[PDB]
């Protein structure tokens, strides 16, 4: 691919991380060695078991390296590795939707059923996804019961708890994070970090904005708008 | 009055348990009550029972009347506690509406359903179990007979319903007072009925509002955790 095996070349990464998505939306990783991925490697694909999607049918699936973007260094982990988000699935004969349905497919058909409708050359998608950024998450469920728990700082009611390096009483009110300064903010740096990183991965540009949403402890950043099928995998 | 609150302190404290007649002690739950039930005998008969409205004399709605128009002043001695504006909120089981029914909540003033006349009453939803028995109830009858003497009209009945739009009406219902402060100010304008008779002398009047007035301070002057909620990070 003149992007992956040529980042793997500039990166002089050993390892290329192969990410596809399962039907309930959550990316996997399998990762391989730079010696084994060629330009063949791209057409002709690296095979593996299917354990989420499918089962019974003993399906041994396809990896089919996609090559053009999703080509990221992986910022976090150690070792130079570049990331392939771009795998998608096929089955051995019919190179089509793998297991039930591979989404990327899936949603690669549907980029076809917008030409092929005449409608229109290409959709645009720009996501707002909201998260939250809690210290630390607890949760049980035994026969003796059920339970879940939710700990930070910058909670709404941790005023009141003791902390090693104190109490700051600056933290947003209930519904009421909408904006306010740094000091009870504490976030800011590591949102920064967030959008470097970012930034890594997809390109430069591409990050709008960054804010502190209404809930404690819920942020928003921005990502620029794109096709279906980029979009998804940024 | 007061020999309840002994037989009741003393009985929790024998249980190992705490009594306490404090209005409003927990926010967000019911605060405590002490409606004042009333009538007035004269050799022997209910004069308040009637064919008026709803079995009463005109004389009982010129008590009404005389309670509505002196109520603020009314509100120290019953209502005497910094605690009690507390109770005495815009909501649900509020006698903050100045107003008289048989079949109404947020009425001040409800008239029982006695059944036989004989025992025909009426009864004062806003005190609180703060106010001295003594010079509470007393108060409350100078404040009647004021009205009795002035033929004081009560008005007209709102049976209807509690807190509704404001047709630029319910915002003109009369409220009774909002914190001690208000009732201080309200009974030093508005004392002259306790002084008939000579029941009240100015001595003990003034003496009272004083000695009240430190309760004030001490609110005023304390600053509550709630501030630190809403105003420590500004
Ligand atoms: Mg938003
Ligand atoms: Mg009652």
């Amino acid at each position: 691919a003149n992007k992956v095996l040529q980042l793997i070349q500039e990166s002089g990464a050993k390892w290329v991380d192969f990410r596809f998505t399962d039907t309930k939306g959550k990316e996997q990783h399998v990762t391989y060695p730079a010696d084994s991925i060629d330009e063949d490697t791209f057409e002709d694909g690296k095979m593996f078991d299917g354990s989420s999607i499918a089962g019974w049918k003993g399906i041994e699936a396809s990896d089919m390296i996609l090559r053009p973007d999703a080509e990221t260094g992986f910022i976090d982990p150690f070792f130079a590795e570049p990331t392939v988000v771009v795998t998608c699935d096929v089955i051995e004969p019919s190179t089509g939707q793998g297991y039930e349905r591979d989404p990327r497919s899936i949603a690669r058909r549907a980029e076809e059923y917008l030409k092929s409708t005449g409608i229109g050359d290409t959709a645009f998608f720009g996501p707002e996804p909201e998260f939250f950024v809690f210290d630390e998450v607890k949760w049980d469920i035994d026969m003796s019961g059920a339970r879940h728990t939710l700990i930070a700082e910058e909670a709404a009611w941790s005023t009141g708890k003791d902390y090693e390096s104190g109490n700051s009483g600056h933290r947003p009110r209930v519904k009421g994070g909408y904006f306010p300064v740094p000091p009870v903010d504490s976030a800011q740096d590591m949102r920064a970090e967030m959008c470097a990183k970012i930034e890594d991965i997809m390109g430069p540009g591409r990050v709008e904005v960054h804010h502190h949403e209404v809930a404690s402890c819920q942020l928003e950043i921005g990502v620029s708008f794109n096709t279906l099928v980029r979009k998804a995998d940024e | 009055v007061q020999q309840f609150k002994y037989a009741v302190w003393n009985v929790a404290h024998q249980y190992a348990k705490t009594a306490t007649f404090m209005p409003k002690p927990m926010v967000g739950d019911n605060g405590s009550g002490m409606h004042v039930h009333m009538s007035i005998s004269k050799d022997g008969k209910n004069l308040f029972a009637g064919d008026e409205y709803a079995g009463l004399s005109e004389m009982a709605l010129y008590f009404i009347g005389g309670i509505i128009k002196h109520a603020r002043a009314l509100n120290a001695i019953t209502n005497p506690s910094t605690n009690s504006y507390k109770r005495l909120v815009p909501h649900f089981e509020a006698p903050i509406m100045l107003a008289y029914s048989a079949r109404n909540r947020s009425a001040s003033i409800r008239i029982p359903y006695v059944s036989n006349p004989k025992g025909k009453r009426i009864e004062a939803r806003f005190p609180d179990p703060m106010m001295n028995p003594y010079l509470g109830f007393a108060a409350l009858l100078m404040a009647g007979i004021d009205g009795i003497q002035n033929k004081i009209h009560p008005g007209e009945a709102a049976d209807k319903n509690l807190y509704d739009l404001p047709p630029e009406e319910e915002a003109k219902i009369p409220t009774v007072a909002h914190s001690l402060d208000m009732a201080l100010e309200a009974l030093q304008a508005d004392h002259e009925f306790l002084l008939k008779g000579g029941v009240f002398t100015k001595e003990m009047l003034d003496a009272y509002i004083e000695l009240k007035t430190e309760d004030v301070r001490r609110l005023n002057t304390t600053t509550h955790p709630v501030e630190f909620d809403m105003y420590y990070s500004l």
